[PDB]
């Protein structure tokens, strides 16, 4: 097995700047002038796209700001200038000897100015409460950078273990993230307390923002 | 164009088998092998199988060796990946790829979900706005469905701006859940209606939920 180690694992870079991803093979991938190393770009919810084949052949239809290079073991994909659409995970792949193998991947974030989230809290629907459960949704909307903390409190008790959050992919349109934390309770537990709150911590906020409601009130 | 169409995915029992297919158009270059690559949920790319340009020599990942059969029908311009004794570690989006040099043409992918869990349609609840700033936010919660995927548009696709549809989350119950939200002008809450269109194909569930304040 030709093990491909790809570094760095993540990488944030500004538009216009140079981004350099590298891939090191456990042994040589070469025969004569040719190095059998490929580069793929996977934007999320989509199949990989071939960028460079055989070391340094820029795939037709791909812009010249992408270019691959290297020999033997050490290969590098460079992007210059980086652009907001270049958000993606990039993968090296070797086709010299079976089994064919990919790298672990490198996740390219785009940089931009700091943007605070707009926080919204959503109580559970009367709809849902009729069944077994109560779901409470806190939404952090259009923020940069990705690092944010959400903390649920129910009658002043910090919740943990019963919250689950997911985050959108970087907007490219404006390069922000958005994030939803969803607190889940039994109907019983939900009617046993009054005050529900998410406190959001984030870099663009000068101190943490809290959005809350009291059960019952409009 | 030079397209690849991937069929035969879906929900399968542990220990059962799958047979995926891949149809093509106009290439037919003859120096180009056929690959299967998979992607486990939330992970990177993993090579699965390969059949060489001329038939002779196939090849497999050690994870799948013994359990998989890759074949190609030159007449129908179509390749197959049969795989047996499936486990939950085979649950992934199976990609079909082809080309000379690298893997230049890909199919859109096909999810195979190895689980003895039952197919279950989602319940769709509103994320109702205030009742107050200057801009309102509203959404739909799609709870307790299995397997993936689920599809959310707004106003039959007529409303795309301000929409964030979040990645699904596997709950402790083993059922999935996701939220889709949209930010809109608060002045237009009185006038315009906002309906999220949910579709969970696996369960034949197709729901329109209107979202208003209260």
């Amino acid at each position: 097995d030709i093990v491909l180690t790809q570094t760095p694992l993540t990488l944030p870079v500004s538009p216009g700047q140079r981004a350099t991803i590298s891939c090191r093979a456990s042994q040589s991938v070469d025969y004569r002038g040719y190095s059998f190393m490929q580069w793929y770009q996977q934007k999320p919810g989509q199949p990989p796209k071939l960028l460079v084949y055989w070391g340094s052949n820029l795939e037709s239809g791909v812009p010249a700001r992408f270019s691959g290079s290297g020999s033997g073991t050490d290969f590098t994909l460079t992007i210059h200038p980086v652009e907001p659409e270049d958000f993606a995970t990039y993968f090296c792949q070797q086709s010299y000897s079976t089994p064919w193998t990919f790298g672990g991947g490198t996740k390219l974030e785009i940089k931009r100015t700091v943007a605070a989230p707009s926080v919204f809290i959503f109580p559970p629907s009367d709809e849902q409460l009729k069944s077994g459960t109560a779901s409470v949704v806190c939404l952090l909307n259009n923020f940069y950078p990705r690092e944010a903390k959400v903390q649920w409190k129910v009658d002043n008790a910090l919740q943990s273990g019963n919250s689950q959050e997911s985050v959108t992919e970087q907007d490219s349109k404006d390069s922000t993230y958005s994030l939803s934390s969803t607190l889940t309770l039994s109907k019983a537990d939900y009617e046993k307390h009054k005050v529900y709150a998410c406190e959001v911590t984030h870099q663009g906020l000068s101190s943490p923002v809290t959005k809350s409601f009291n059960r019952g009130e409009c | 164009q030079v397209q690849l169409q991937e069929t035969g995915g879906g929900l399968v029992q542990p220990g059962a088998s799958m047979k995926l297919s891949c149809k093509a158009s106009g290439f037919t270059f003859t120096r180009s092998g056929m690959y299967w690559v998979r992607q486990r949920p939330g992970q990177g790319l993993e090579w699965v199988a390969w059949i060489s340009p001329n038939g002779g020599s196939t090849d497999y990942n050690d994870k799948v060796k013994g359990r998989a059969t890759i074949t190609r029908d030159t007449s129908s311009n179509t390749a197959y990946l049969q795989m047996s004794s499936l486990t939950s570690e085979d649950t992934a989006v199976y990609y079909c790829a082809r080309g000379w040099g690298g893997m230049r043409y890909w199919g859109q992918g096909t999810t195979v979900t190895v689980s003895s869990a039952s197919t279950k349609g989602p319940s769709v609840f509103p994320l109702a706005p205030s009742s107050k700033g200057g801009t309102a936010a509203l959404g739909c919660l799609v709870k307790d469905y299995f397997p993936e995927p689920v599809t959310v548009s707004w106003n039959s696709g007529a409303l795309t701006s301000g929409v964030h549809t979040f990645p699904a989350v596997l709950q402790s119950s083993g059922l999935y859940s996701l939220s889709s939200v949209v930010t809109v002008p608060s002045s237009s809450l009185g006038t315009q209606t906002y309906i999220c269109n949910v579709n969970h194909k696996p369960s034949n569930t197709k729901v329109d939920k209107r979202v208003e304040p209260k």
